[PDB]
């Protein structure tokens, strides 16, 4: 989720070229220099009659950003006799596989075809090309005296390779025993050692390699794509090899024994023609120190909203155990013909949380079908099945989709901050992009509030201007952060300070800071990473106890902080982040003290009756009624307490009865709102317990129609409360006469 | 005796059309006639090769 | 007593006519001034009107040929021509017809694999492209029929790149004749000449690759999707019978040949009638298969050999719509299959009218298969063939035109035959036939008297001048 993606470093290659096809890292470990390794299978090289024969490039990082190629091999194709060439560089697709441990380059030509030492023929059987920085060797394992289809003859290895830890390289070949497939496992020194340009086909030793099966597992293509992993007790690293034809086109991934190349475990795909194996990968993704399979099958078909199958791609998480046993999840895809599982780059501890993350690009996704690259978090539990990142292709295709997403590196510091990088490769316009990890900042935010319940009788505080000694209380705020890897030690922070929140819908506001006088109050923090507590006091002081409209709603305190943001690093103005999971918000409530019994919630019972004292009106006259209404509350506080006296449409509000002091003299209204007029009359606020108000109300009744017979009225006390906030309604009638 | 043919499997012949050498790569399987135990060549497979 | 007619028609015969179907008119000088002249005719009648003198045209449609529908030129609309009167405003009610007797038309794409792998299931191949004509002629008359042949993309690791005299005979190396290799081969566009398609299939012989799976996907995409180039046409029934014996290619293949770009989705079949694209796009995925066949409504299936009739069955499974047969000497399975295509070959009749007047208004009640008359709907969907179908047609006029003759066709889409009508709008009495110019019988007056009664000119605004 820290994937920088505002500023990323693009590289740009010759033209039709399909620079970018296979990335990777370079780590010398004789120099301080970090370069990109990037291959561009079809460019052009200055070998003598070689045409598109491929070639590697090293990019550098913050040195112009100019990408030089490798002189792997600078001579043109061999001639076995007079005229009789013994191989054939041009389309050989060089540097479609790029793998670079520490000093050592391993770059493969898939397509190079040889001619055999028997007969003149033209045989895929490919090559690669060490390099460990000065001494530069041929390896070319499957190029042995066995040449044919039904052996290594269109082995095409080098399709897919890897590095293990013990000094070994895993070489796959697709092509080999009529394209079952085949692994290869040669020692870097065996391979350095043996070399002698003279003698092409070389036999070396402590070579661990698969053997031909039966004629019923043809056209398997194992080997189609490496990973390297520990999955049994000792420490030498397996070997996983992707199968994607394999069981009748379902797909399978194959775990060979790293120490002497024997079959541990089986994975098996469930839909037929998913190319399960196109993409594999053996990264720690709980963080428990067991290796873990992931499987792409970018031609995954699932059922969608209307029972159609869909191409979206699939991802298969196998979580290893103490025993055997693999916990296997999915991951569908997105987007229907996007291939998800295209290309799986184990990203290393991205933002340094204790799991590894992994990288699942679909480079057919998103819009103009440009690319897509979806980054997951591992868990304890397992891999988090919702990306928490989404990087778009910006290169529109030319004649070629641009693939963004075909090939990506990861688990690499190129910058020396302490957290993993992505190298992305879009061939499709001869691009690689370098997206570079920002820094995660935590933040252990914390704010203390005074007791929820607040007293408006206590009003020991003191105002400043006026002093009008009204109720006050304080707000305690503070927060911490930290963060691995490179980051700068003060951290300027902002924090806002809301008052009264989920209320402003344009309403008043009740609590008020004492020395700022507004609801809001924003301050500037200059915190120290793994620091303790940095809290600032705040008074806040209530209004009127008799000016907010009620009382009821609790008052609620929002903090909201955000980062500076310009603390970026000064190589390329990397501004850390802060983490996705924690919130940026902290809200606390208030509660303001009112006698409501043990349940803390006021419960009334309000009760409304009246008498005509009349009985009878007379219907040409314009006839003045009294109404005497009695309305007690037996229950408890009830809050912005009035009657509501719904008129029909014959009678209308003269006043109150303020002649007689056994009636009282309640502030009254006439309101017409929403199709019904009505008289509201203040009971107080709030309306005490056991009190009981008697008063009486004018009128003027003029009858509408001439067949009435009766003037109903509807009385009604309801009040701001949750529960018993209504009276029961009460009908009176009045004749006419 | 039951020769052990490669579509003789025990003894009796097995049925017409059983493939007694599949065919690698683009090429025509070889069948079994069902009469003889052995594993005849496909007749239009080359040049009697 | 009073009505429509007394207070809107009581001015003259074209006015009473065109107020109400039901209004009618007296041309007896017997009649009083002072009764309407314009009124029901039971109460003309009980006026003492003379019967001859009661102008009371109805509505009525009057059908001229109805020879029945037939059964199995054809006919497919009945009546077939109606001559049809309305007064100014009025409506009348019709009942039409449209059995569908007419044979689908059917359009059959016949894909031949023809690589070293069929040298065996050649004459099988071709016996069904024969039995498969022979069938859907016996089935159908409207039948379109061609056909294709496919190998395998011509790049290294499948094709024969060396020696260089195997570029031109794959089978070098087997010391024998067989043709160069090749993507897709478009060889006959769809024709209604099966000696030709028989010709044309028998001409037929093998190539070689290298590897066992076919480009046969590729073969069914370009076929779907170059509408032009095959032939199909767009009110037909497609079915392509897709032949193979071996393992196909699926999409992320041909990153061994070294092809990275995937299936675009357009056609790449030139004037050459080849593959061009073969050797720089990707094979074709099930998905986009299965779009492209529902978006260009083709029903393909798969005419495969016995080794492979599981594992085509499982990909028809994924690609819903679709039908696997087994390829045998005789060609039954397949043969089956596509008479149930046909079987489930389901019309529709979409009444369609052309030149209608601005005048007439039509409403529909479509009494489909169900029974259940639904007005607003005047296309019932599921006819087959010896399947009868009807509408019930009100034909609504607002006045009446000065044309005095007018004709519109009604017409199912996709039929031959219609029904015509000839709407003739009455408009007048027929005793205006008749009339007298100006003055003289209508008294010293100079307006104009005809049908028994008198209509004065400007000025003069008495009932009789
Ligand atoms: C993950 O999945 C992988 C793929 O399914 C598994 O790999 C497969 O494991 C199978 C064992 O589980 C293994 O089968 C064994 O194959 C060898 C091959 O040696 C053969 O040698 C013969 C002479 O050269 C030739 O074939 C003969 O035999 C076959 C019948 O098998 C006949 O049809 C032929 O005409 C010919 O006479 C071949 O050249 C071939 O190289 C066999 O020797 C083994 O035989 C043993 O088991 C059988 C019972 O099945 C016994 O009767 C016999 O006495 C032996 O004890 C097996 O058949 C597959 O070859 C192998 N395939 C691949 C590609 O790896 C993998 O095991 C799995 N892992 C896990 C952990 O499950
Ligand atoms: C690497 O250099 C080679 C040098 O040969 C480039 O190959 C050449 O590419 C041009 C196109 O830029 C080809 O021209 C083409 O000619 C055909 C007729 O032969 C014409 O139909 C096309 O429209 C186009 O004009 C040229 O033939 C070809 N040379 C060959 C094949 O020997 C190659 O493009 C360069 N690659 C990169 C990635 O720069
Ligand atoms: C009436 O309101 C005043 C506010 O102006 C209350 O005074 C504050 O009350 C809080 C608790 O409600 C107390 O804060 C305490 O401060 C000590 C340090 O002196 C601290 O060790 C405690 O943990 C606690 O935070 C304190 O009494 C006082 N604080 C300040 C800053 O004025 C008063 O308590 C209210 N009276 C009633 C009866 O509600
Ligand atoms: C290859 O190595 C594996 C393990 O490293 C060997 O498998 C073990 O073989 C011994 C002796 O036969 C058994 O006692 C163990 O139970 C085996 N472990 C298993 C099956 O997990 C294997 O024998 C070695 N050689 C091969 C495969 O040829
Ligand atoms: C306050 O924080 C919350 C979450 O801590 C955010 O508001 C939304 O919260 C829901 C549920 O947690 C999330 O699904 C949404 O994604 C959040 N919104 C956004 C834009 O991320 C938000 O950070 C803050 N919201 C307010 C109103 O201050
Ligand atoms: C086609 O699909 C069927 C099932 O839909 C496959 O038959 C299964 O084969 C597996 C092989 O491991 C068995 O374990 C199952 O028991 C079989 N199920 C049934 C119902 O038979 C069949 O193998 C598939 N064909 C191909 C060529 O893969
Ligand atoms: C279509 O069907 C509807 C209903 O079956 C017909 O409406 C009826 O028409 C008759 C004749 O005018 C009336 O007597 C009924 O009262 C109508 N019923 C309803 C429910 O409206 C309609 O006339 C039919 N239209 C045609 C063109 O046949
Ligand atoms: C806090 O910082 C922001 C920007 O750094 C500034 O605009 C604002 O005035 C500052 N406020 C205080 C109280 O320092
Ligand atoms: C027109 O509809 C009426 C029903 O009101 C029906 O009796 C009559 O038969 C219909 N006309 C014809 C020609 O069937
Ligand atoms: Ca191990
Ligand atoms: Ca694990
Ligand atoms: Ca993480
Ligand atoms: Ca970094
Ligand atoms: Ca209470
Ligand atoms: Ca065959
Ligand atoms: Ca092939
Ligand atoms: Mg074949």
């Amino acid at each position: 989720f820290n994937l920088d993606v505002d500023s990323p470093a693009e590289y740009s290659g010759p033209e039709g070229s399909y620079f970018g096809f296979a990335v990777d890292f370079f780590v010398p470990s004789a120099s301080s220099r970090m370069f990109l390794l990037v291959g561009a299978p079809k460019a052009n090289t200055t070998q003598p009659g070689i045409v598109e024969g491929g070639q590697v490039l090293k990019c550098d990082w913050s040195s112009t950003r100019r990408c030089q190629p490798i002189e792997f091999d600078a001579t043109g194709n061999r001639d076995y006799a007079k005229d009789d060439p013994l191989e054939f560089k041009s389309h050989q697709w060089f540097g479609a596989s790029v793998r670079s441990k520490q000093d050592k380059i391993l770059a493969c030509a898939p397509l190079y075809h040889w001619r055999t030492e028997m007969k003149q023929e033209r045989e895929p059987v490919g090559t690669c090309f060490l390099q460990d920085g000065t001494k530069t060797v041929e390896y070319a394992p499957c190029r042995s005296q066995d040449i044919d289809a039904d052996g290594q003859g269109f082995c095409q290895g080098g399709f897919s390779i890897d590095f293990t830890k013990a000094d070994r390289v895993l070489l796959g070949g697709p092509g080999s025993f009529y394209w079952q497939g085949q692994l290869i496992s040669d020692q870097v020194a065996e391979i350095v050692s043996k070399y002698d340009p003279n003698v092409y086909s070389i036999k070396y030793n402590n070579q661990l390699a698969t053997r031909t099966a039966q004629a019923i597992f043809d056209d398997s293509y194992l080997g189609y794509s490496v990973a390297v992993g520990d999955f049994n007790g000792d420490g030498i690293d397996d070997f996983v090899s992707g199968v994607p034809r394999a069981a009748r086109t379902l797909g399978m991934v194959y775990i060979y024994d790293g120490k002497n190349m024997s079959s541990l475990y089986n994975f098996t795909g469930e839909q037929m023609a998913a190319y399960f194996g196109f993409s594999v990968a053996a990264t720690d993704i709980n963080g428990d120190d067991y290796a873990d399979v992931f499987i792409g099958a970018p031609l995954f078909m699932d059922r969608g909203s209307d029972g159609k199958l869909q191409e979206v791609g699939q991802v298969s998480v196998s979580l290893q155990r103490a025993s055997g046993d693999f916990q296997t999840t999915k991951l569908n895809g997105f987007e229907v013909f996007a291939r998800f599982g295209s290309a799986i780059a184990p990203l290393g501890d991205l933002d340094q949380d204790g799991f590894n993350d992994i990288a699942i690009a679909a480079p057919y996704g998103g819009e103009d079908k440009k690319g897509i690259v979806y980054i997951f978090n591992g868990r304890s539990t397992g891999l988090n099945a919702v990306p928490s990142q989404i990087l778009e292709g910006q290169w529109a295709a030319r004649s070629m989709p641009p693939s963004f997403g075909y090939s990506m590196k990861g688990a690499t510091d190129i910058d020396k901050n302490g957290y993993p990088d992505l190298i992305v490769g879009a061939f499709g316009v001869d691009r690689a992009i370098l997206y570079r990890a920002r820094p995660v900042i935590t933040v252990n935010a914390g704010l203390e509030v005074y007791p929820s319940i607040l007293n408006q009788d206590n009003k020991t505080c003191s105002l400043p201007g006026t002093a009008l000694k009204v109720s006050c209380f304080n707000v305690r705020f503070c927060l911490k952060a930290d963060g691995k890897g490179v980051l700068p030690r003060k951290l300027n922070f902002q924090v806002e300070l809301l008052l009264d929140k989920l209320k402003q819908k344009g309403a008043i506001r009740r609590a008020l800071f004492l020395y700022s006088r507004s609801p809001s109050h924003s301050k500037n923090m200059t915190i120290s990473r793994g620091g303790l507590m940095q809290c600032e006091e705040l008074i806040a002081y209530l209004r009127d106890e008799s000016e907010f409209r009620d009382k009821l709603t609790p008052i609620t305190i929002f903090m909201e902080y955000r980062l500076d943001y310009r603390t970026a690093a000064d190589t390329t103005g990397l501004q850390p982040i802060l983490n996705q999971f924690t919130p940026a918000n902290i809200s606390r409530q208030a509660h303001i003290l009112l006698d409501c019994g043990e349940d803390n919630v006021c419960k009334p019972k309000l009760e409304v009756s009246v008498d005509s004292d009349q009985k009878k009106i007379y219907i040409g006259d314009d006839n003045p009624l009294t109404l005497i209404v009695k309305a007690q509350n037996q229950g408890e506080g009830a809050y912005e307490a009035e009657l509501i006296v719904s008129i029909p449409l014959q009678a209308d509000f003269i006043g109150v009865v303020r002649n007689n002091e056994a009636l009282a003299r309640l502030s009254c209204a006439f309101k017409t709102e929403n199709q019904t007029r009505q008289v509201v009359c203040d009971l107080g606020n709030p309306m005490k317990a056991g009190t009981q108000l008697l008063a009486g109300l004018r009128f003027s009744v003029h009858q509408q129609s001439e067949m009435d017979t009766s003037v109903k009225f509807d009385l009604q006390i309801q009040s701001s409360n949750l529960f018993d906030k209504v009276s029961p309604v009460v009908s009176h009638k009045v004749d006419l006469a | 005796e039951c020769e052990s043919g490669p579509c003789c499997r025990n003894c009796k012949f097995l049925k017409e059309g059983t493939i007694c050498k599949r065919a690698r790569g683009d090429d025509m399987d070889d069948y079994c006639n069902g009469k003889t135990c052995d594993c005849p060549r496909n007749p239009h497979k080359g040049p009697a090769t | 007593g009073p009505n429509i007619c007394t207070t809107r028609g009581v001015s003259s015969c074209q006015q009473c006519l065109a107020v109400s179907p039901m209004c009618a008119w007296c041309s007896d000088e017997a009649l009083p001034l002072g009764s309407p002249r314009c009124d029901l005719k039971e109460n003309l009648l009980k006026d003492n009107c003379a019967p001859e003198s009661i102008e009371f045209p109805v509505s009525e449609a009057r059908v001229l040929e109805d020879r029945p529908l037939s059964d199995k030129q054809v006919t497919q609309v009945s009546p077939q021509r109606i001559a049809l009167r309305l007064r100014p405003d009025d409506s009348k009610n019709f009942s039409i017809q449209v059995r569908q007797v007419e044979d689908y038309p059917v359009d059959i794409y016949y894909l031949m694999d023809l690589s070293y792998s069929m040298k065996d299931d050649l004459w099988s191949i071709q016996n069904l492209g024969t039995k498969l004509a022979t069938q859907m002629r016996k089935l159908t008359s409207n039948l379109r029929i061609g056909f294709g042949a496919f190998v395998d993309k011509p790049v290294s690791p499948y094709m024969y790149i060396s020696p260089p005299e195997a570029l031109e005979n794959p089978c070098y190396d087997m010391k024998t004749t067989c043709l160069p290799m090749f993507g897709y081969k478009h060889v006959l566009t769809l024709t209604d000449q099966v000696t030709r398609f028989n010709e044309e299939v028998k001409k037929q012989s093998v190539s070689r690759n290298r590897d066992a799976p076919e480009g046969g996907f590729d073969a069914i995409m370009q076929a779907t999707v170059c509408d032009e180039k095959i032939g199909w046409r767009n009110d037909a029934s497609h079915l392509l019978v897709f032949t193979t014996d071996a393992k196909t290619h699926i999409a992320l293949d041909g990153r061994l040949a070294g092809i990275v770009q995937p299936n675009d989705g357009q056609c790449h079949v030139g004037s050459d009638n080849h593959y061009s694209a073969s050797t720089t796009m990707d094979y074709p995925s099930l998905g986009l298969m299965t779009e492209k066949l529902s978006q260009k409504n083709i029903n393909l299936i798969f005419a495969v050999t016995e080794n492979v009739v599981n594992l085509y069955q499982n990909y028809s499974e994924l690609i819903p719509g679709t039908t696997v047969g087994v390829l045998s000497m005789d060609s039954s399975n397949v043969l089956q299959l596509i008479v149930d295509a046909y079987g489930k070959i389901r019309s529709k009749v979409e009444l369609e009218v052309r030149d209608l007047p601005e005048e007439l208004s039509l409403s529909f009640n479509a009494t489909c298969l169900n029974n259940e008359v639904i007005p607003g709907l005047k296309s019932c969907m599921g006819l087959k063939i010896g399947d009868t179908v009807s509408f019930s047609i009100e034909a609504k006029v607002r006045g009446c035109p000065q044309e005095k003759e007018k004709s519109f066709t009604i017409k199912p889409v996709g039929f031959k035959d219609s029904l015509i009508v000839q709407v003739t709008f009455d408009c007048d009495c027929a005793c205006q036939a008749q009339a007298e110019p100006n003055s003289h019988r209508c008294n010293n007056g100079n307006g104009t008297f005809e049908c028994g009664v008198c209509r004065c000119g400007p000025g003069w605004l008495g009932s009789q001048c």
